[PDB]
RNA sequence: GGGUCGUUAGCUCAGUUGGUAGAGCAGUUGACUUUUAAUCAAUUGGUCGCAGGUUCGAAUCCUGCACGACCCACCA
RNA sequence: GGAGCGGUAGUUCAGUCGGUUAGAAUACCUGCCUGUCACGCAGGGGGUCGCGGGUUCGAGUCCCGUCCGUUCCGCCA
RNA sequence: CCUCGCAAGAGGUGCACAAUCGACCGAUCCUGAUGUCUUCGGAUGGAUUUGAGUAAGAGCAUAGCUGUUGGGACCCGAAAG
RNA sequence: GUCGAAUUUGGGUAUAGGGGCGAAAGACUAAUCGAACCAUCUAGUAGCUGGUUCCUGCCGAAGUUUCCCUCAGGAUAGCAGAAGCUCGUAUCAGUUUUAUGAGGUAAAGCGAAUGAUUAGAGGUUCCGGGGUCGAAAUGACCUUGACCUAUUCUCAAACUUUAAAUAUGUAAGAAGUCCUUGUUACUUAAUUGAACGUGGACAUUUGAAUGAAGAGCUUUUAGUGGGCCAUUUUUGGUAAGCAGAACUGGCGAUGCGGGAUGAACCGAACGUAGAGUUAAGGUGCCGGAAUACACGCUCAUCAGACACCACAAAAGGUGUUAG
RNA sequence: GUGAUUUCUGCCCAGUGCUCUGAAUGUCAAAGUGAAGAAAUUCAACCAAGCGCGGGUAAACGGCGGGAGUAACUAUGACU
RNA sequence: UUGACAUUGUGAAGAGACAUAGAGGGCUACCUUUAUAGUUUC
RNA sequence: GAAGACAUUGUCAGGUGGGGAGUUUGGCUGGGGCGGCACAUCUGUUAAACGAUAACGCAGAUGUCCUAAGGGGGGCUCAUGGAGAACAGAAAUCUCCAGUAGAACAAAAGGGUAAAAGCCCCCUUGAUUUUGAUUUUCAGUGUGAAUACAAACCAUGAAAGUGUGGCCUAUCGAUCCUUUAGUCCCUCGGAAUUUGAGGCUAGAGGUGCCAGAAAAGUUACCACAGGGAUAACUGGCUUGUGGCAGUCAAGCGUUCAUAGCGACAUUGCUUUUUGAUUCUUCGAUGUCGGCUCUUCCUAUCAUACCGAAGCAGAAUUCGGUAA
RNA sequence: GGUUGCGGCCAUAUCUACCAGAAAGCACCGUUUCCCGUCCGAUCAACUGUAGUUAAGCUGGUAAGAGCCUGACCGAGUAGUGUAGUGGGUGACCAUACGCGAAACUCAGGUGCUGCAAUCU
């Protein structure tokens, strides 16, 4: 679905606490990277022999993913989540609807 | 292994051997999920009515 | 338990592969569309297309 | 395959009923609910929010609770071996008055009264209500009225 | 081809229409329910028979195919095809269904036992009532020898007993012969095209005057 | 042995899923040619082997019917 | 006794499962070449995408039913 | 239990227990006062919030039926490794 | 069968177990081989079989719910017990009454929508074709073809105006009703409402019947979680002592009288005896009991004989009887 | 692997293997190298063999099709 | 099987890659192209 | 003698590696498999008029889609038919009349909807933040979905209000781990600072076997535990199918329904075929045939006595008593 | 009693085809500078009750009208159904007792009532 860069909703950042302009954008869940714990936890236990110690996962039947707005508050440049209904597409970019013109030849 | 799936057979003759106990109600019923505001105002009023029972009349 | 050995020609590649499986497990299956582009003039070695 | 949704076997129930579809009328709305008055269920389809579950639909009981446009009721639902009661929040629309409890705050009324007279008259009232008393010895009269002698009636074919 | 009709007699189960959720169908056997002369102005055949339905059942269409041809041959060779005009009174609406196994040796493919179970459609049929009428004939009344004789015939090619009364009234429309008689003669029917139309004490009188002249007038 | 399908003009083929038969080949007749053949055109031949209902009426619907063509046939 | 597949100019087939277009080869037709036919040269037409219904801005491809043909199973006794 | 009542009853006090509305203690989310190495500090006041809480302790140790768990675990019984 | 050699064999000697040897059969390896043997780890493990040791007394089930790599199992709730605790005629009851709600099934209905459908009548067309009358015509007239009007015969698990019976919710008051008036940070234009109250009244028909071998309340734990038959309702199925459900009853778990016999049918449920009375069934004899009483029907060179239940059909017959 | 002699062993290198005295900077580990950072470390290029890209090989495993029309009776179809 | 480090030593050349300068090119990344004080990979 | 800091050897690293090792291979399932999913869900019907309900019962549907198809207001009335207007025709645009919904509401099906929830316009983010309460499926846990509220801060409207996603019923996920958002808060436990890491509250990344394991075959060499809960032989009930018999009688039979036949229909019987079933047997009833030998049954091939004949004789047909 | 504004119930009020309406009431009807909105002063906006009507609307009446309603020993105790029987029936089913009880049809009767405020010969 489209969704508009540009949301007006509710903020709390000490300071806010009303209703501010957000900049919508697409969660993504950057690297994972290393020291963390349960990364360090599982390489112990892969060293040596026994092979893959840890559930390997198959079966996926799920073909989209559930969408998370990241918003960032104008004002206070504090920050906050909104998720969706899952979806194939998506544009956080404009491109409205017209509303009813021809089809395109 | 094709057994049998459902019934309901002989269980209202379980049920009426203890018997369906009603729900045995009290005076002074559970507030909660009572309207917030109305709780928050009956606070007020028996805070209220009791320090006029007790100050009064003696 | 009946397997399934498919033979298919690559779409991109072209090149002619084989696979044989017990038929219910997934082959996972890619997704296809069809862009109908309009050809203007080749230029280099990429093509030049125009969405409507 | 099997299935259960919140409005499981319901074509009939929610059915509008026959030609008084549509514009909930006006009464409704201005029928005033007490905290701990009885009241009937009748679901309501030409209302969507505040619905009742299926269950409920000619069930009666209890208002608790009070709010904007909407009554919270309470109700003895069976399961298993036992009652347990519930909390449902029916909006206003789906809900009438217990006329049966009116009417027994109208005998009550009328009985307080009767204790008056009876007062006024010096004790003994005899209140409550007896059934149907096996009905008395009396004399009926013929008088123009003869029995009018019937016979059965011979079988005919008449299809 | 067809199993006995001892399968589909009695009424087992519920209605089975034609219906948009099952369509496909076999057509049924029995086209034409009428016969004879048709378009017969009531007023000339006085006389009825019903053949009445002792018991409460079903029947299949092929048997109403076999016992209305029965009846029409027998008629019109003997009395003239226009000595009578004999309808059928019920339509097969009901349907018939089958499993249908192998037959010769079907052990190893089987169709599965009763897996499934669920069949396709069949053949036709009439779901029948205790004193439910098969077959109106009306005919004149020197000319019963005819009919009762053919219904007879006709009867044998039902499944169990179906008899034979003997009806009044003028026998496809309702209301008595000699009330009819009296309804004739004082002018209370206008003689609509095959079935007589009837006055009323209801509808607006301008209406009832081109319809019918006769009823309210001194000359007739 | 049984279930299914088909049997059409001298021979073959559509038949329309119900009101008059179409097309090819064959035969005859004319055109053409010095004769012919090939070709071109025109005609001749049709109740679709026998019953019952019959849509006004049926080879074409259905069921019987005799000659073919398919498909099936203990068991351990 | 069931499951899956096929369906298009006169023929073999793409198109088609992507819905707001029917393409190739051969055959057919016309003119040309040639003493005449073939080959060739230059042009031309021809398919309600088997039938019937439905969904659809639009169905030939989307769904359901006959319809005619091709495949798969028929294992343990 | 006391009081009055010849008794019937009435009135007072009402443990344990049951329901409830409050008070407090902690976490959460607000509030932020007097003071302030001017970033510390936390008063008081709140809240459809939540805790296995306090609200004049009820525990500990041995012993007996019972039921659980780990154990050769009611007894016998593999193919195996 | 082969019998001069790819021969047969003695002794010595070599190869050792998931290894050997194998002119290959998974053959052979001390009667063991699709992985020897002996000991130990080991009393391995077993949601599966088998058994599981004295008497009596009391109470006494389930085979259903939800989850599980669950479908022979377990958790789970339910049923059952034992321990009691708090009170002492409470407030309740597999029930009726009076009252009032909801329901969309059996029925009915379709000249009422929705569809399904038999027939003709009359209209209609310039707004469908095929004809005759005409060079043509928003033409003179027939044949159909749809339409329209009034009628017709027929229908429906997934159609309905209508709409039962049976089952079903709630009220039948002390935690009530009224009169006066207090509370508040809620609500009101308003000490109006609001919920909660002190005070005062109204009680022995305190507000329908009948019943209450006490009422309520907590703990904990066993077995169970394969069911089955019968009346009626009912889905698949040609049908089944088949399969699957609905409401009660049974049987499992239960003997006794009667169904000759039979788990479930009828009768009726058992402490040990005597008496008397019957239930269901019977009463020629085998059996205890009337070869009782009364009115009739039947002649069977295939009689008939009492439910569940051990069969019978469509069709006939001046055999007979009555209408 | 086949299985005396005789006679013969056709076509297919796409798949799967096997193989190549085979190019390249596609993929590329560890160490080593460079940058950044207070350092842990982060990022980078470089990059063995293989994998990939191409070449060979079938007494290697193996495999080796449909549908129309057409001869001057009918049929059949060298021929298309 | 291949790589790295260790085994672990003594030398000689000849070439490539990183940093500064000069040219012939499609303000400008690079492309071909010579030279310098150092290091390094062969 | 060759060979030379190369090999060889050691340690790490990538490849290769059924040669070998361990393990594997789901459930439901009128036996198993093959087939489907009835395994998470939703609609209508089955369902037996509250709810509750089964089957591999019936007809369908879901893993999406939508910054508007959400939210508020305003304006208007839809399908269809009638009658008309250059090109205009079954349909292109316009206009009046009728028009209870015969349309349109993102998508199945059922509800619901008429100054509307439908269409056209206007302004917008309530598809927002904090945390409860509640209903549904229920164990009264979850998950999902929903309802009524509060306390915020907004939307729109003149206002009353209405709005915490899509008019309503489906549209979707636990632990651990990673990641983000927030409070910029608490810990690194000898003390600090800064990196790093670990905590708290709210999400995302997925388990469709959908209350959530990382998993391919084969056995005719097989094995163990069990199973009549379950197949294959018999027996049983059942009959579709098989066989056999009627009743009716259109037609055949030159003429003529029934000498002999006998369509379309129809009511049976049979346990000799095959199926359907799973009650009995899986600590085993020896499972096809042929040989051999006994009886039994007729639904009568022949033989005895008969009647019927489309019986002149002969032959042959139909029937009756007869095993 | 009529009529207006606001209603409650929601057709005993709606629909078809006609005819009556004095008083006031609405009602149509006159006009576009301003506020306002339309392709268009039709719609809605504003300005005039002045320039004109009862033609429509609205109200009321009429019709053996449709429809709707209300009741009836009207059908009909009809179907249908709860309870019981070692009741009948080869069965399908049917009758019996205790009870409960419809729809169509037929007939007759009705065709809005009524609350709040204002106003009318």
């Amino acid at each position: 679905v489209n969704v508009p860069k540009t949301r007006k909703t509710y903020c709390k950042g000490k300071t806010c606490r009303k209703h501010t302009q957000h900049k919508v954008t697409q969660y993504k869940a950057g690297k994972a990277s290393l020291f963390a714990q349960g990364k360090r936890r599982y390489d112990r236990k892969q060293s040596g022999f026994g092979g893959q110690t840890k559930p390997v996962f198959h079966k996926k039947a799920k073909t989209t993913k559930k969408v998370v707005l990241r918003l960032e508050c104008v004002k206070c440049k504090t920050r906050a989540q909104l998720t969706l209904k899952r979806c194939k597409h998506f544009e956080l970019g404009g491109e409205k609807k017209q509303k009813g013109q021809a089809l395109q030849f | 292994a094709k057994s049998k799936n459902h019934t309901a057979h002989n269980q209202t003759r379980k049920a009426h051997r203890n018997g369906i106990k009603k729900p045995k109600t009290y005076k002074y019923p559970s507030l909660k999920g009572v309207d917030p505001k109305f709780r928050r105002n009956h606070k007020h009023a028996l805070h209220g009515t009791a320090k006029a029972l007790a100050a009064a009349k003696k | 338990h009946a397997k399934v050995h498919l033979v298919a020609i690559d779409i991109f590649t072209g090149k002619k592969l084989e696979d044989l499986s017990p038929s219910t497990h997934n082959m996972e299956v890619p997704v296809v569309k069809r862009n109908e582009y309009q050809l203007l003039d080749i230029d280099d070695g990429f093509l030049s297309l125009m969405n409507m | 395959g099997k299935s259960h949704g919140y409005r499981s076997r319901t074509r009939y129930m929610f059915q509008r009923d026959f030609r008084k579809h549509g514009a909930v009328h006006l009464s409704t709305y201005l029928k005033v609910y007490k905290v701990g008055d009885i009241v009937d269920i009748k679901a309501n389809g030409s209302i969507q929010k505040g619905m009742p579950h299926k269950f409920y639909q000619g069930k009666t009981g209890v208002v608790y609770n009070v709010t904007k446009s909407s009554v919270g009721v309470i109700i003895n639902k069976m399961v298993g071996n036992r009652y347990l009661e519930k909390r449902l929040n029916l909006r206003v629309e789906h809900i009438k008055h217990s006329k049966c409890r009116q009417e027994f705050l109208e005998r009550v009324k009328a009985n307080a009264a009767k204790r008056a007279e009876a007062k006024a008259q010096g004790v003994a009232v005899q209140l409550k209500r007896q059934p149907a008393q096996p009905r008395e010895s009396r004399i009926v009269s013929t008088e123009g009225n003869v029995p009018q002698t019937l016979a059965p009636v011979p079988y005919e074919t008449f299809i | 081809a067809r199993r006995p009709a001892r399968c589909y007699r009695y009424q087992k189960n519920k209605p089975y229409p034609k219906s948009r959720y099952n369509r496909a169908v076999p057509d049924s056997k029995i086209r034409i329910y009428d016969l004879g002369k048709k378009k017969a102005t009531v007023d000339e055949f006085p006389l009825c028979v019903h053949l009445v339905s002792n018991e409460l059942e079903q029947l299949s269409s092929e048997a109403l195919e076999a016992a209305r041809i029965c009846a029409n041959k027998y008629m019109t060779t003997v009395s003239g095809r226009d000595a009578f005009h004999l309808r059928v009174r019920v339509h097969p609406f009901h349907v018939l269904r089958i499993n249908k196994m192998l037959s010769c040796a079907g052990a190893d493919r089987l169709q599965q036992g009763m897996r499934g179970a669920w069949g396709k459609p069949h053949g036709l049929a009439a779901r029948v009532d205790i004193g439910q009428i098969i077959f109106s004939v009306r005919t004149k009344d020197s000319n019963k020898d005819v009919v009762v004789e053919g219904l007879r015939r006709a009867r044998y090619k039902f499944p169990g007993q179906q008899k034979i009364i003997l009806s009044k009234k003028w026998g496809f429309t309702n209301l008595d012969r000699p009330e009819y008689l009296k309804k004739r003669e004082a002018g209370e029917v206008k003689d609509d095209g095959a079935f007589v139309k009837f006055l009323s004490k209801k509808g607006s009188l301008e209406n009832n005057i081109r319809e019918f002249p006769e009823y309210f007038a001194a000359q007739a």
